[PDB]
């Protein structure tokens, strides 16, 4: 809240194209996903490898971020550069709930995306 | 009992010709079959419904327009009776009748003709996404219909000119094969669902819900034997009782739907068993003429009603009796230089001219108490200085014309905008109180003249008036006054009552005052022995004192040469008279023309002041009284022409005829002496009491005085109660009561002519001293120009 | 207490399923729905409470913390079955898009918007004289698209 009130760019991208919405969907922090979506985050933003904030939530198994992302405009059937749609990343690691929800919204048709992290410690 | 074939048709347009027509959309034989694009009927399926569809179906069926056993065999009649029963039940306006029957009489296309039209698109009527079922069943009859079957037609359309969605349910007495709409089986039931674009109303879903309702056997039987809308509504409630809702769930669809089988089998078990300143010279006068004179034709045609006649009969006595009384006192006080005949003629002529020309014809013009006091004082002044009274008035009236022309030229009537509801209501309440007090003091004087004694002198001379006490006179006068007041109030209550046919009841309520007057005059008439004081008019149209003056008064003097200094010194009495007439007339115009009284024709402050003061100045030349727009008389005139709604003021019979007729009758009052000489003054006293008590209705000061005697939990839901503390409102009310007491004290003193200035002093009190003790929001809620919540 | 004045209708689910806890997830939180009848109350009232921190209440015997409270109290009125009203509230709370929306709601408007889409994606099945069990299967596509419409914007 303080950062957004200061004027921080909501859709800032890292070296590989990850947005704060991407990281929040990856780590399962839904209250911040809701906050970013309220503050005009790109729900269909794509990294350099074509991964959406919905491919991260499905590769990490967060079924409620899958829901809240779908309801806020997340587009299924979008294909990353690796060739995987959010429902196959789901089926590939066998998340029954994320696959069960993404199966309803996804029409008929081995790389894991990980956001950059800080390893600094004193 | 008959099997059903339901047909749903929608208002559309064709691409080839852009012509509005009714297009086939779905049909029901045993299951729902939908018509999609390219003209292929879809798969038969169970008639699933949406929650909003059944919601709004129940909503519009509750206010539904239901025609049963209608004896028509063609669509045009069904369409004419329905559009009529629509007007009768106020579902649609009469103006949108035509367009709707032009819509209901368009060509009804069907499945075969769709291809020849080059496509069909949805349309919305003007006054001048694909369906779920199509998406899920349509992307990819005579044999089935039983021989003894009857058909139902559901007509669904969108019309933006309609205010609300409208449902019409028509059942025919005999099954008819309509020529306009061709069906394999004759039409019996006809659903008509029309209305504008509204949230949650998908009209396709509304028609599907209606058709599914008609396909149900129990509702079909109930509608077959229905006799009122309530039976249809009860059948619909049973239908919704057996309706089952499946929420969005993640279970497998086949098992999810198969779980509903025992629930359905159990659920259906027993079912089947003006004041702006323009800045241009005479600008307000010109604007008043332009505002009102366009309505002149309406000002004559709007009086064609019995209510206007009852108002004429009311205001005739209400204006004649003050004329006679004030003329008699005026003659007593001026040695008949001015008198009853002069006042009657002045009242008649000025009333006729004002009704024909004024921008507020509802004002009643006549002589008042203040105006009598002004005369009596001038007279004595002239008596002390050896001046001719009548000639002074001719010079006062001469100066009156000068003042009003200058005021009208410079739009001086724009200062009336600083007179708020505060001063208006103080003045109105004070004048009503004085009216009631004088009415009671007249009865007290009657009792003083004829006291109750053990013995009376049976030989008492009666001409001109009785010279001693008479038996039974004062008590009978009290009886007549009380009876007239009682009958007037009871007939007023009967007007709003629920007794008798409404038209007759409202007519009798309109004539309540004339009927009370007639009843009590007859009662007094059938009592021969007892004396009661009657109306007295002069013998003819002649001056009261033929030895004093004629009809025309010479400005230079009658008996002695009128001094030149008093010709210029008459300006100060002229200023006093102008202030009196101006304040009385303009506050009367403010009170009668409130926005809450529903006056939608406009009033002219600059024109009416010009007419009143100029006519008074001219009447001065003829030895006749100058007049003013009287408050109680004009408020009574407005209330008599006010039409109430079904509590709420609905409209006003604004016209020029009632005041014109009142003035004409006042002028003819001398010729109708045999009629007036049999009317006691006591009956008129009761009518005056009625006028006084009914003149308090619109005053918020009187309403707040009544709240001084009510618990705060009983106070009404009004802005000055719900937004101001109770003791604050009582302080505001008590401040006004202090003003009323001070004004009353001034009236009962020799300096009663200073009353307009003490009243004007309330304007600084409201605009200066009140903000010192009240906030802006409190003052806005309490002293509001149109009774609005700040 | 008192005996209800309106006629008593036996529970449909009791007549259908009744007459003849390890599945709970470890991180799950409880929702309590309380329905009561009070002749003294002017109109039915709804009370929805979301606790700042999930708390163990004596109302629920289970060791599942309470997060949401549903309070539906009111007088006896036609077409109002408080058992069925509580069932509807509990079913709404059990819905996925509604739960996640009740968890994230910061005003009553969000809850109202969520209940509107539950009603838009709800399939109303009207009475029919012939339950075929095969025409019911024809509404499988309908159920699937009303779920795609709830799971989607």
């Amino acid at each position: 809240d303080v950062l957004i009130k200061h004027g921080v760019m909501v859709d800032a991208t890292t070296r590989m194209g990850y947005t704060p919405l991407h990281v929040a969907s990856h780590y399962g922090n839904i209250k911040l996903v809701k906050f970013l979506l309220q503050h005009q985050a790109d729900v269909n933003a794509k990294t350099k490898l074509g991964y959406s904030p919905l491919h991260q939530a499905a590769q990490q198994g967060h079924t409620d971020i899958v829901t809240l992302l779908l309801k806020n405009g997340a587009s299924p059937n979008e294909v990353s550069s690796d060739g995987t749609t959010p429902l196959a990343i789901a089926k590939r690691l066998g998340y029954i709930s994320v696959t069960d929800v993404l199966k309803v919204v996804t029409d008929e048709t081995h790389r894991m995306s990980f956001p950059e992290t800080v390893d600094e410690i004193l | 009992t008959h099997k059903v074939y339901v047909e749903l048709q929608e208002l559309v347009m064709d691409e080839k010709n852009q012509e509005l027509r009714w297009m086939e959309a779905a049909r029901w034989v045993q299951l729902e079959e939908n018509l999609g694009e390219n003209g292929a009927w879809g798969r038969p399926h169970l008639s699933h419904l949406t929650f909003w569809s059944l919601l709004e179906l129940r909503r519009v069926f509750t206010k539904g327009t239901v025609l049963l056993d209608l004896q028509e065999t063609s669509l045009a009649g069904v369409a004419n009776q329905l559009l009529d029963r629509f007007i009768f039940e106020d579902q649609i306006r009469p103006q949108d009748r035509e367009e709707l029957l032009r819509a209901l009489l368009l060509k009804h296309s069907h499945a075969g003709e769709l291809e020849a039209l080059g496509g069909v698109k949805p349309a919305v009527l003007t006054r001048s996404h694909s369906s779920l079922e199509t998406q899920l069943f349509c992307e990819q009859i005579l044999e089935k219909i039983p021989p003894d079957s009857e058909a139902t037609l559901v007509l669904v359309g969108r019309a933006d000119f309609l205010e609300q969605p409208v449902l019409g349910f028509v059942r025919l007495q005999e099954a008819a094969e309509l020529e306009a709409v061709e069906l394999p089986v004759p039409i019996r039931f006809l659903f008509v669902l029309l209305g504008p674009e509204a949230p949650h109303i998908d009209y396709t879903q509304l028609g599907r819900a209606a058709a599914t309702l008609m396909s149900e056997r129990v509702f079909r039987i109930d509608a077959y034997m229905a006799q009122s809308r309530g039976e249809l509504l009860h059948s619909l409630e049973g239908f919704l009782d057996c309706s089952l809702v499946l929420p969005p769930t993640d279970a497998p669809s086949e098992q999810a739907l198969l779980s509903l089988v025992p629930v359905q089998r159990e659920l259906l078990r027993r079912r089947y068993q003006p004041l702006q300143q323009t800045g241009q010279l005479f600008g307000g006068l010109v604007r008043d003429i332009r505002r009102r004179y366009p309505y002149y034709l309406s000002d004559i045609t709007d009086a064609f009603s019995p209510q206007v006649l009852a108002a004429v009969i009311f205001i005739y006595f209400a204006a004649l009796s003050p004329a006679i009384t004030f003329g008699g006192l005026l003659g007593e006080k001026t040695r008949n230089q001015m008198g009853v005949s002069e006042l009657l003629i002045s009242t008649a002529v000025q009333g006729i001219l004002f009704a024909l020309l004024g921008a507020q014809p509802l004002l009643v013009v006549g002589f008042s108490g203040p105006l009598l006091v002004f005369e009596e004082a001038f007279f004595s002044f002239c008596e002390t200085n050896g001046l001719e009274y009548i000639v002074g008035r001719v010079w006062i009236g001469f100066w009156l014309i000068l003042l009003v022309v200058l005021v009208v030229a410079f739009e001086g009537s724009f200062l009336v905008r600083f007179i708020s509801r505060y001063t208006q209501e103080i003045f109105s309440f004070l004048i009503s109180l004085i009216f009631i007090y004088e009415t009671f003091s007249k009865l007290i004087k009657i009792f003083q003249d004829h006291p109750l004694q053990k013995t009376y002198n049976y030989n008492v001379l009666m001409v001109p008036k009785p010279q001693g006490p008479l038996p039974n006179t004062a008590l009978l006068s009290l009886v007549l006054m009380a009876g007239t007041f009682f009958f007037a109030m009871m007939l007023r209550k009967f007007k709003n009552s629920s007794y008798f046919p409404g038209k007759l009841r409202r007519v009798i309520g309109d004539f309540g005052v004339p009927i009370s007057i007639l009843i009590m005059v007859l009662v007094d008439f059938f009592i021969q022995d007892t004396y009661t004081q009657k109306l007295s008019v002069p013998d003819g149209f002649k001056v009261s004192n033929s030895s004093a003056r004629g009809w025309v008064i010479h400005p230079l003097g009658l008996r002695s040469e009128f001094p030149i200094w008093m010709m210029f010194a008459s300006a100060l009495p002229a200023l006093l008279v102008f202030i009196l007439i101006f304040l009385e007339s303009q506050i009367t115009t403010l009170i009668v023309s409130k926005p809450e009284r529903k006056m939608v024709k406009g009033s002219g402050f600059h024109l009416d002041l010009l007419l009143v003061v100029g006519m008074g100045g001219v009447a001065a030349l003829f030895g006749m009284p100058w007049l003013s727009a009287t408050t109680v008389r004009s408020v009574t005139h407005a209330n008599a022409l006010t039409v109430m709604g079904k509590a709420q003021i609905q409209e006003v019979k604004e016209q020029r005829i009632s005041g014109l007729l009142v003035a004409v009758l006042v002028g003819l009052s001398i010729l109708m002496e045999p009629i007036l000489s049999r009317i006691p003054l006591a009956v008129l006293f009761g009518i005056f009491l009625y006028m006084g008590v009914t003149s308090l209705s619109g005053i918020q000061l009187f309403d707040r005085i009544l709240l001084l005697f009510k618990p705060p939990k009983y106070h009404p839901d009004v802005p000055y109660v719900k937004r101001v503390k109770t003791w604050r409102m009582h302080l505001f009310t008590g401040i006004q009561i202090i003003c009323l007491a001070v004004l009353w004290v001034v009236k009962s003193t020799p300096a009663s002519l200073a009353l307009p200035f003490v009243l004007i002093l309330t304007v600084p009190l409201r605009r200066v001293l009140l903000p010192l003790i009240f906030r802006n929001v409190e003052l806005q809620c309490l002293d509001a120009d149109d009774a609005k919540a700040t | 207490p008192s005996q209800p004045l309106l006629p008593q209708h036996s529970s449909l689910e009791t007549q259908l399923f009744c007459e003849q806890l390890e599945k709970i997830p470890p991180d799950s939180e409880a929702t309590l729905v309380l329905v009561g009848r009070a002749d003294f109350l002017e109109q039915p009232v709804l009370g929805f409470v979301r606790l700042q921190e999930a708390a163990e209440l004596e109302a629920v015997e289970l060791p599942v913390p309470i997060r949401f409270l549903f309070v539906l109290l009111g007088p006896e009125a036609p077409h109002i079955d408080y058992t069925q009203l509580g069932r509807a509230a509990a079913t709404l709370m059990s819905e996925r898009v509604f739960r996640i929306d009740a968890y994230m709601a910061q005003s009553r408007g969000e809850l109202l918007h969520s209940l509107e889409g539950f009603l838009d994606c709800s399939l109303v099945l009207p009475p029919t004289d012939a339950p075929s069990e095969q025409a019911l299967l024809s509404l499988v596509p309908v159920q699937r698209e009303l779920l795609r419409r709830r799971y989607q914007s």
